[PDB]
RNA sequence: GUCAUCUAAUUAGUGACGCGCAUGAAUGGAUUAACGAGAUUCCCACUGUCCCUACUUGCUAUCUAGCGAAACCACAGCCA
RNA sequence: UUACCGAUACCAAGCCAUAAAAAGAAGAAAAAAUUUUUUUUUAGAAUCUUUUUAUGAGUAGAAAAUCGUGGGGUUUGUGUUGAAGCGAAAUACGUGAGUUUUCGUGGAACAUCUCCCUAGUGCAGAUCUUGGUGGAAGUAGCAACUAUUCAAAU
RNA sequence: AUUUCACUCAUAUUAAAUAAAAUAACUCCAAGUGGGCCAUUUUUGGUAAGCAGAACUGGCGAUGAGGGAUGCUCCUAACGC
RNA sequence: CCUAUUAGCUGGUUAUUUUCGAAAGAUCUCUCAGGAUCGCUGGAGUUGAUUAAUAUAAUUUUACCAGGUAGAGAUAAUGAU
RNA sequence: AUUUUAAAAUUAUUUGAAUUUUUCUUCUUAUAAUUUAAGUUGUUUCUAUACAGUACUUUCUUAACCCACUCGUCUUGAAACACGGACCAAGGAGUCUAGCAAAUGUGCAAGUGUAUAUGAUUCUUUAAACAUUUUACGCAUAAUUAAUGUAAUAUGUCUAUUGUAGAUUUGUGCCCCACUUUGCAUACAAUACCGGUAAGCAA
RNA sequence: UAAAGCUAAAUAUAUGUAGGAGACCGAUAGCAAACAAGUACCGUGAGGGAAAGAUGAAAUAGUACUCAGGAAUGAGCAAU
């Protein structure tokens, strides 16, 4: 590694690729995020935005287990099932698939995508989008709260 | 003296050779380089300029786009200079014959299962030389997410950039300058 | 790494300011040859390295778990092939076939007079004769740090059971032993070169398809590992070109300047 | 001390170096901004000739694919 | 700062060059507490070192 | 100026060496490119120590063979020696400087029988 | 500064004068015998300070036997 | 008014490199002797081979390709009939860093360019560090303390 | 205004000319730089200045070669052997 | 000893060839010996072109615009005279 | 080793014609040769009937004609009456770690990385290799809002928003071209839909 | 279920001692110290702090003998 670094390619050129003029000297603008507002302003203001200042309220202890909810849209319900097993419940149409996406993990199904038609098809979940219910019973199927 | 451009030398971008010395990779560049040179097919050529890209320049192409951009021809056989990958939000896959650098375990299964084929690029050039029948297609090569920090900076009015930031809640990047509650935004 | 002082144990002092000598530190006092010379700097007699080694260098590597396992296939697969075992340096040419592989009591063998007479009657005498007169002293000072000798790397022995193979072919000058359930890309392919002479065992080479998918067993075949597969499906371009479909395609051959 | 004000000496042959860069002019700008009321009915007149059109274009399909 | 970087945030303003350490012993560990659970299951002989939780 | 020899032309004799080597003991002649500020020999003065540049790289077609027309091999025992079982015209063999007595006689009686020309081959007799 | 005095001749000294750039009373004012390796002007004596330099003694220098450094040094060393 | 002289510019030609381009994944030629011998060659590496055209300043700065050094794998080697090192060299190669040889000296180790890994890896400078050595130069100088002399012994 | 159908407006020299015009366009990462100075022409302050301050272009800088005896900037002309 | 404190400042910064090749403007800055940012530059890559033509042009032509500098005037106005 | 060919020119015969009317007149008809084509060939000498010289190659040392200021450096500008350097040897300066990104290579891919740890006839090397009884964790797979939270066409259809260009493909005029067919990537726009905010309504 | 108490393991170890190793340094390097090294030497003191390894296989082969010299040395027809 050593051995393909570009200082290396400089060894005789006096100056190592930093300048005959400006030099490399040390922290010529400052230590580490000095200058914001005053003299990188314009670096802050063009590539960080919304740097300075504060927004909103205090949430004091966290706890991001009791908010932690994991989400998956509708499309891919039937992909969470085998390829032998979808095509089993496609061609019975008596029979419709019973999901509990909070055991593979999910809390919340979100309704994004497309559902079969005419395919029904139960999906267990302790929430529900409102967009997921009806493209869910719009399908044939039902929406089952659990916890 | 002579007042050229350039000093008279005509100036190319871009890749000239292959850089990965994958040795089938390799082998397959020759055979499409020459494929290239000796007929006159653009397919040909454009087989062999796509071979010698960067990875970025090869994404993936999901089985649903894949099926989706042959579903008006399909009796051809699509031809991907990238990657398959399977798509679990597409219910049902249909024959298709599709040549391509490299499928996924799952792709390959659901292709075979579904009774079409998978072919690589020497069993393409072995039985269509040409290009007859053969589409050629590529997936999103602006997608990814490196191309959502590039373009106008953030900052910049009416910018699309994603900022570089540790993380993205409330205290991060969303107070000055991005709302008019705090001097400006954006 | 060096001692994490070094160089810099002593008093710090540049008196430089009109003593007409260079202003790099000097050591104080009088009445030894020590005092007044350049102290701790990369440019000083005893004074310290530029970047002192430390510790905590990136000694190792992480290496995908799917990458090893590809390499060790390719590993196998090149030895399989004889060209590559005749152009990593073993002298195979009376051997009859490459994927070579003996009966079981190769296993039970356990004598190294024995063992090397089995070497010789497979046709490896010029490969043994190789491996015991590569056996010399090596340039530079590896040789007072412990690494006096350099050998050449001969057949590896690849067995199921140890019933005498490893204290069998132990001694042996360069050749190596290797358990089949524990295959290691480090005697595989030795330096990175490409296809080892390899000697299976009939069990040990039935095991390779237990272990790496066909016919699974519980606790031998690697987990949800499936073999790499191939960017071309046969490599033989020429072949290929050759073939009458894209004879008829090519153009008529063109002429230079 | 003093210094150079200012000067636009080089600043040309720096401008014609990479060239004067014309726009791109693209065939179709926004209209977000410009005449409400009338691009509103332009994207009702929009709606009205696609559902047109797509009707005709589901009953064509219904009737040749049965 | 220069270019569109992030902002950096490293916590390395202290003597951290006295707190920083290396495992190299992490598979010699492995093996000497293999080796002493080995020998307490030998010293008891026959009666399991787990306990049911 | 430029010698010629048959097909053999040397662009240029008498190699460059380095500038102020002539008159500083420190600095050895072996090339190195002035890299300096107000350098002569870098901005090209007339009148001192020009430079090397590839204009002065020699012909291809004859850029490595030796005043005999054959291009010069370096052998250290007679089994280095094979391929020149059929390239005799075209190569020449030299004896590496670490060659015993007897393994240089053996490789000038083997060169001898193969008519392979030898360069250094009255050395260590 | 002006007027006296001192000299042949006084931007010096001393004595006066005082609308004093900007004197002044324990920030002490004024004056004082005695004292001073303190500052200053003049006089007598004295003299190589000088006119105007010369001669002379010691110790060096100098040459020799012996011993024997250092500073400084890009390369060097004629001018218009 | 003519002639002439006069550039690293211009023109023709050769060669080097850079850029681009046209193109490419298997067969006997000659000569010298005397139907027969003999001498050369008889090619096919794709970041390759053949051919073509234009082009070539360059600080700061950037990149590529090359050249070396300590050590590690792999390969395949040199050493008491003398290794490394060093001094002088060469009808030697390279454009060049260099490489390779010869003679001498030396007396015990040394390479690896097959490919790769690794770094405490390349010096003219820093009033650089340590050590050694110059010109100055047989020079400055060996000047306080009044002063030495004759003869003998060792 | 948009959409769909028609019909058709030089192109065989190209809706004027010329064009070693695609050596283009675009994106990404990043260096150095951010003391300038000079010449011609214009021009402000100043008695003036090898003075201070500006405009255009070309240079020097970063660059040698031939000439101007000499000369960072003038003239010719820019550089592989 | 903390401590190899810090230095927008001075000095130094180690092989070859080859190719490309600057800035000394600008905006903000407790800024004026500094910095960030733009410009100029390299490298990488794609899209194009490879079709003597389109894109394109420090160029002209044709058509059409905008100007109040030089000049001019003092009897056109104003201000001088 | 399948263009040093073909053609062109010339010579010698040859067929016809034309015309400037012919000892270089032109145009082809055929053949045979040549080169002016289709980038230098021949002769004679010498070296020499030698084995390294007084020759030839080469290194070095000396001259001679022309030219040539001291390097490094800061600088607009250095040979400078700017600073550093008496000489030589050896040493001597963009590195290491953390973290982020871009680029490129590699593996796998809606996943990916098996973390700490465990096991296992491996326990010189080995402090590495090998392995992981069918929801550990990171990053990614979904955004948005201070936030309670809410969360991506929408069941008329396994379908996959709409245009304008556009790669590739299909036909008709196996290799040029104008219309056909398909419409990747991407660019420019339009549309929906999600979160927030306004506005209107609001059990 | 505070304002009393004990308690092993998993954990850390720039110290001391003892083992074993290394893509480490190779006498201006590596610890300051490869050696009679925290020694010599310096400072009133707190403290500061070096330089310095290699004959040869064998000195159980370390130069005998002669000549010239006061001797150191030198030379040899002498010698390991």
């Amino acid at each position: 590694a050593t051995r393909f670094k570009k200082n290396r390619k400089k060894r005789g050129h006096v100056s190592a690729g930093h300048g005959r003029v400006g030099k490399h000297r040390k922290h010529p603008g400052g230590r580490g995020k000095a200058g914001g507002l005053h003299h990188m302003r314009i670096n802050f203001d063009k590539y960080h935005p919304g740097y300075f200042g504060k927004v909103g309220m205090r949430h004091l202890n966290l706890l991001k287990n009791r908010t932690y909810c994991p989400t998956i849209n509708v499309d891919k319900l039937w992909g969470l099932l085998p390829e032998e097993k979808k095509k089993e419940f496609s061609e019975n149409k008596d029979i419709a698939p019973v999901i509990d996406v909070t055991r593979k993990g999910y809390f919340k199904v979100l309704g994004n995508g497309k559902l079969k038609h005419n395919q029904p098809i139960v999906v267990k979940a302790r929430y529900f989008s409102s967009v997921a219910e009806k493209k869910i019973k719009a399908v044939g199927g039902q929406c089952i709260l659990v916890a | 003296g002579i007042a050229l451009k350039n000093v008279g030398r005509i100036k190319k971008h871009g890749r000239k050779h292959l850089v990965s010395k994958n040795p089938y990779l390799r082998l397959l560049v020759k055979l499409y380089n020459f494929l290239a040179r000796r007929t006159n097919a653009n397919f040909n050529k454009i087989i062999a300029k796509r071979l010698i890209m960067p990875k970025r320049y090869r994404p993936p192409l999901s089985l649903s786009k894949l099926q989706y951009h042959m579903a008006n021809h399909p009796n051809d056989i699509a031809v991907v200079v990238g990657s398959i990958t399977d798509d679990k939000r597409l219910f049902s896959l249909k024959q298709l014959k599709v040549c391509a650098l490299r499928f996924t375990e799952t792709a390959r299964k659901r292709i075979e299962d579904a009774g079409g084929e998978c072919l690589t690029f020497d069993q393409l050039a072995l039985k269509y030389p040409t290009g007859k029948k053969c589409v050629l297609l590529r997936g999103p090569t602006k997608a990814r997410t490196a191309e959502k920090h590039f373009g106008k900076a953030p900052g910049k009015p009416k910018s699309k950039a994603r900022p570089y930031v540790r993380s993205k809640g409330r205290k991060f990047e969303k107070a000055r300058g991005r709302r008019k509650s705090r001097a400006y935004k954006k | 790494a060096v001692k994490l002082g070094a160089g810099y144990e002593t008093s710090a002092e540049s008196w430089g300011t009109g003593r007409a000598v260079a202003r790099i530190p000097r050591v104080p006092g009088g009445g030894t040859h020590r005092a007044g010379q350049g102290a701790f700097g990369n440019m000083c007699r005893g004074g310290g390295m530029f970047n002192p080694t430390k510790i905590w260098r990136r000694w190792g590597r992480k290496v995908n778990l799917k990458e090893k396992r590809y390499a060790v296939c390719s590993s196998i697969a090149a030895s399989g092939v004889t060209s590559l075992v005749l152009a990593r340096g073993h002298r195979i040419s009376h051997l009859k076939e490459v994927p070579l592989v003996v009966s079981n009591d190769i296993e039970s063998l356990s004598k190294t007079k024995e063992a090397v007479n089995f070497l010789v009657s497979l046709g490896l005498k010029d490969e043994v004769n190789r491996l015991v007169k590569s056996k010399k002293i090596r340039a530079g000072k590896g040789k007072m740090r412990n690494r006096k000798y350099k050998i050449r790397n001969g057949p590896l022995i690849i067995y199921e059971n140890d019933n005498g193979v490893k204290k069998a072919f132990r001694n042996i000058p360069g050749v190596d032993l290797c358990k089949v359930t524990k295959l290691n890309l480090l005697k595989l392919a030795p330096g990175g070169s490409i296809g080892r002479l390899c000697i299976w065992s009939e069990s040990a080479f039935k095991k390779l398809d237990v272990i790496y998918g066909k016919i699974h067993e519980k606790k031998v075949t690697k987990k949800n590992y499936i073999l790499p597969k191939s960017i071309v499906h046969n490599p033989d371009i020429y072949r290929i070109i050759h073939s009458d479909k894209v004879q008829a395609s090519l153009l008529a051959k063109k002429k230079p300047c | 001390a003093k210094s150079k004000n200012h000067t636009n000496h080089n600043q040309n042959r720096k401008a014609h170096k990479n060239g004067i860069k014309k726009p791109k002019k693209h065939k179709f700008m926004s209209r977000k901004g410009l005449d409400p009321n009338f691009f509103r009915n332009q994207k009702y007149c929009l709606k009205g000739i696609q559902k047109k059109k797509k009707e005709l274009k589901l009953k064509a399909k219904q009737e040749k694919n049965n | 700062v220069a270019h569109n970087n992030v902002l950096p945030n490293v916590h390395l303003h202290k003597w951290w060059q006295r707190h920083v350490r290396v495992n190299f012993s992490k598979n010699i560990k492995k093996k000497k507490r293999r080796l002493l659970r080995e020998k307490r299951r030998k010293a008891n002989g026959g009666t399991p070192i787990e306990k049911l939780h | 100026a430029v010698k010629k020899v048959g097909k053999i032309i040397k662009k240029r004799t008498k190699k460059f060496t380095r500038f102020q080597s002539n008159r500083f003991m420190r600095v050895k002649p072996a090339w190195r490119k002035p890299r300096g500020i107000d350098c002569r020999v870098r901005r090209r003065y007339k009148g001192t120590n020009l430079m090397p540049s590839i204009g002065y790289g020699s012909n291809k077609k004859t850029k490595f063979l030796l005043p005999n027309n054959k291009y010069k091999y370096v052998v250290k025992n007679v089994k280095e020696m094979e391929p020149l079982i059929m390239n005799h015209t075209k190569y020449c063999v030299q004896i590496a400087h670490n060659v015993s007595s007897k393994k240089r006689k053996q490789i000038i009686e083997r060169a001898k029988q193969m008519n392979v020309s030898v360069i250094n081959a009255k050395a260590r007799l």
